[PDB]
RNA sequence: CAGGCGGUAGGGGAGCGUUCCCGAUGCCGAUGAAGGCCGACCCGCGAGGCGGCUGGAGGUAAGGGAAGUGCGAAUGCCGG
RNA sequence: AGUGAGGGCGCGAGCGAUAACGUCCGCGUCCGAGCGCGGGAACAACCGAGACCGCCAGCUAAGGCCCCCAAGUCUGGGCUA
RNA sequence: AGUACCGUGAGGGAAAGGUGAAAAGAACCCCGGGAGGGGAGUGAAAUAGAGCCUGAAACCGUGGGCUUACAAGCAGUCACGGCCCCGCAAGGGGUUGUGGCGUGCCUAUUGAAGCAUGAGCCGGCGACUCACGGUCGUGGGCGAGCUUAAGCCGUUGAGG
């Protein structure tokens, strides 16, 4: 039946990130940034929390290392389609390397939008999230 | 000012064009306009001599 | 209604035209009167015209406080056009039809 | 003799005029597009009416599977348990439930979970 | 209407005014011919004497049994003026919601049978089905005559 | 009150309302005509508990009239194969007007 | 030679037409009389700063 | 109860308006013919009534008959 | 009354180089002409499946259940890394 | 209209029908060079005003409602949420942002999204008939059944 969508419901909630691993990490802090888990869960958003994950770096490599290169072919064409491999790829944006992840579920243009908008971390160590004033549930 | 045709007789096939929705009449090219046709009979005519 | 602002079959344009009211609206005499009268371009009589019988309707059988008269309302409409034929090489015909102009304007009090 | 179908197609067409509502500027007053455009809507609503099944198929799936696990387990689990459930088993509703009356849905469950054992 | 006015070709049935045709004024277009065209024509119909007859018959011997006038005899009009004629109607009991179909050689009959209403004017042996079944009542003079047209109608 | 009892397919879940709900057309063949649904997921304002006992206890009823009827709405078959023919929504029920219990 | 193909609706028409858009006439007023004088200029009536030499005949 | 019901070519059935012929002009009508402009009652549809606005005079069917007829569409035909 | 030429897939012979989304014939299915749904990413013919019309109903094919997206990041026993 | 106009000639060969019931069809005043524009009178109407009946579609215009600058889509459209609308509520309207799923129609194709094609937009025209022969059906008269050419009566012209 019916069962329409709440008002305003904010929530945001912390994560370790470090020490936890890669992919599976990314699965779970995946659905999580959900839209469907708390109430009137849909479309138009619901949850997804506005989660923030820290000591984004220091996380576990899936036993790969070398030999998983991300892209960046802004490329003028016949430019460079520049390869990166997971090492450096953490050494200055280790934060992204787990947002590929991220984004590697998040989806729909405008609304996966929205949410990675709701989705921040740092491989800061954790003062970012303090940075982040606001509450801080977690896990 | 009643009697209408009792049974059937009026127009039973005066059936206009091909087909309510569609339309077309019948084969392909092989049987245009001026396409009145191999006639009665061609290999029949074979036969009648 | 209030203070008529138009006319028929005289042949000037359009867009142009339109521009010109364009701009020349919102405010009233006064205001787009002198935009009318010293910017350039064609049109300019043909809309100040236009502006003073709209005027005279006004204050002579519609009246009103005279001095705040402002167009209110307006814009413009072209009816036929002349269909005018010329040359264009190996013959052909290469066909025109000058804009033949009337204008729907309306001056408002306020 | 004399057949002006006029009358007629002009009114066949105006029909058209409002069939086609106020679709996207052009096949929107596109008379023939336009018609075609329709044509499209039309199987259009087909598929429409045809599959919101399966649209609320997933709906309640969701919603609802977001509450069973909320609780204790998803749905081959909780399913299940409205499965090995007796006199009493429903569905278009466990999200329903779920929501309006969070006791309701808490214990649905409680039974539930034993539903299954 | 080509032949004589078929405009031969006007079109450079070429190929490059984009455009067919060879024949102007031509039937496909412009108030030129039209298709299968509007024939002057007539229909003709001998439908057998037999049961067309039969028929007159049938139709007369219902629409009497019903409303029969066999007159044989009657009269109420100068020899038979309109007004007189009148009375006799509203002797013979004939008014508005009626219309008969007078017939026979009485001339002065339709002489005085003419009015629009109740009347229709038919002083001949001179019948037929349809304005049979279709006037109201049947109404005829010299039916010595008729009855027995109608007998020779039945074994010739 | 809320209460769940369902037909046809889980037409249920409510109180005293109009609550129009698929065609039962047989006490229909009079208005305003009363019957029961068998309860199943028997739940009202503090007291819930089972639809077991719903397949087998209580029922509830109504006072109900009406209809609805044909609902606009029309749907055209063409295949883009080269072809299209289309109708009318035809649908209802003497809608029921809700009796407690 | 190039005929485009078709014209995305008056919408474009106008995207440009448009983006086109007719401004206004500047003016303040007679350095000498009233009325509308652009910059530096002088007209029918006033006609200076330091010598009408301009108007009136 | 079967029981079936994607489905062009193609074959069968059954309805739809459409302008005329009887219309056995019934009349209807200046408190409008008609075409038009708009509309959440009728039709399984082609269509229907009906309501409201225009519009200046027609129009027409109870039942049946007669057909230059219903059309994107043919680098179509004529005019915008 | 209409096609009187069609293609694809599987098996069986031609042929071709035992090449081709090749072309020859046959058994079957096919796809057109319904083959509009699932589907395998999306794909006329590969496995599922026949749509007369509904449902803010439930059981299933094939094939699926970390996520993007419905469905166990099931359990059990291994073997690669 | 056999005239316009193309062709050397031969020759080809348009378009345009209606103001109103009757002219009472516009004195006169007002912006203006003029047209043309506001008034007065016309009148039953002049959104009946001189190309002037009925006077729709197309296209351009003046105002109002919703809508729109991190957006990738014929279309749409199912859903829903925000507006504004008639609303007694039921709710019905229009408008859409968020999302789900969606290769446009014709022709000829084994085969089409088409990058194959037709397709510029509106409107009116625009194509399986007629005469007989027949031929099979089947609705109707008698089994021997039916009648051309004609002579005759014929507002209706009546059929014989």
């Amino acid at each position: 039946k019916t069962y329409v969508p709440k008002q305003v419901e904010p929530r945001w909630v912390l994560i370790d990130a470090e020490g936890k691993t890669l992919g599976r990490l990314a699965t779970k802090i995946a659905t999580l940034l959900r839209g469907k888990h708390r109430p009137d869960w849909t479309p138009n958003v619901a949850m997804g929390d506005f989660v923030v994950v820290v000591n984004a770096d220091k996380i576990r490599v899936t036993g790969k290392k070398l030999e998983q290169k991300i892209y960046t072919r802004y490329s003028g064409y016949p430019g460079g389609l520049k390869k990166i491999p997971l090492e450096k790829m953490l050494a200055t944006h280790p934060e992204r390397v787990l947002e590929h992840a991220v984004k590697g579920m998040l989806p729909k243009g405008p609304l996966g939008r929205r949410l990675f908008k709701r989705l921040k971390v740092y491989a800061g160590p954790d003062h970012p999230h303090q940075a982040q004033r606001p509450e801080k549930l977690e896990v | 000012l009643r009697p209408n045709p009792g049974a059937n007789k009026r127009r039973k096939r005066v059936g206009r064009g091909p087909g309510s929705g569609h339309g077309k009449t019948a084969t392909r090219g092989h049987k245009g306009q001026k396409s009145r046709s191999g006639g009665l009979k061609d290999p029949r005519r074979f036969e009648g001599g | 209604m209030e203070a008529k602002a138009i006319a028929r079959y005289v042949r000037i344009s359009p867009r142009k035209v339109r521009l010109v009211v364009d701009l020349i609206r919102g405010k009233s005499l006064e205001e787009a009167r002198n935009i009318l009268r010293y910017t350039n371009k064609r049109g300019a009589y043909f809309v100040a015209k236009v502006l003073e019988s709209a005027a005279a309707n006004a204050v002579n059988n519609h009246d009103m406080l005279e001095d705040r008269l402002y167009v209110k309302a307006a814009y413009v409409d072209e009816g036929p056009a002349l269909k005018r034929v010329l040359p264009r090489a190996r013959g052909r015909a290469d066909i025109i039809k000058k804009r033949t102009s009337h204008i729907t304007v309306i001056l408002g009090e306020k | 003799p004399r057949a002006k179908t006029g009358v007629v197609r002009r009114r066949k067409h105006k029909k058209i005029l409002k069939l086609a509502k106020g679709y996207w500027g052009l096949r929107s007053k596109s008379f023939r597009k336009a018609r075609e455009t329709l044509f499209a809507a039309g199987n259009y609503a087909y598929a429409h009416r045809k599959r919101r099944k399966r649209d609320f198929r997933r709906l309640w799936i969701v919603r609802i599977n977001a509450a069973c696990r909320q609780h204790g387990l998803n749905y081959s689990t909780f399913i299940h348990g409205l499965k090995k459930a007796g006199i009493e088993v429903d569905r278009k509703n466990l999200a329903d439930l779920a929501v309006r009356e969070p006791q309701v849905f808490a214990e649905l469950v409680e039974r539930a979970k034993a539903a299954q054992g | 209407g080509e032949v004589a006015y078929s405009g031969r070709k006007i079109w450079p049935q070429k190929h490059t005014g984009r455009a067919r045709h060879g024949d102007i004024g031509a039937p496909i277009f412009v108030g030129g011919g039209v298709v299968f065209g509007p024939k002057p024509r007539d229909y003709s119909y001998t439908l057998p004497k037999k049961v067309r007859k039969k028929g007159l018959a049938m139709a007369v011997a219902d629409r009497a049994r019903e409303g029969k006038l066999l007159l044989v005899e009657a009269f109420a009009g100068v020899n038979g003026k309109t007004k007189e004629f009148l009375a006799w109607a509203k002797e013979a009991g004939l008014d508005g919601s009626e219309s008969v179909l007078l017939v026979t050689g009485n001339e002065l009959v339709r002489r005085a049978a003419r009015n629009l209403p109740w009347v229709v004017t038919l002083a001949p042996e001179g019948l037929n089905v349809y304005d049979i079944v279709r006037t109201e009542r049947l109404v005829m003079d010299l039916d010595a005559w008729e009855v027995f047209q109608n007998r020779i109608g039945g074994e010739a | 009150m809320f209460a769940i009892v369902k037909t046809g397919g889980k037409q249920y879940r409510v109180e005293p309302g109009l609550k129009l709900r698929v065609e039962k057309l047989d006490a229909e063949p009079g208005a305003t005509v009363e019957l029961p649904v068998l309860l199943l997921g028997g739940e009202k304002t503090v007291v819930g508990t089972p639809v077991v006992e719903g397949a087998s206890v209580v029922a509830e009823v109504l006072g109900h009239g009406r209809g609805k009827k044909i609902l606009v709405s029309k749907f055209k078959a063409k295949v883009q194969y080269r072809r299209k023919k289309g109708h009318r929504q035809p649908y209802t029920e003497l809608l029921i007007k809700e009796i407690r219990g | 030679h190039p005929v485009p193909k078709k014209k995305t609706s008056k919408a474009r028409r106008d995207a440009r037409r448009s983006h086109h858009a007719l401004t206004p006439p500047t003016l303040v007023p007679c350095p000498e009389c009233k009325a509308m004088k652009p910059p530096h200029t002088v007209c029918p009536e006033c006609g200076y700063y330091a010598g009408r030499k301009v108007l009136e005949v």
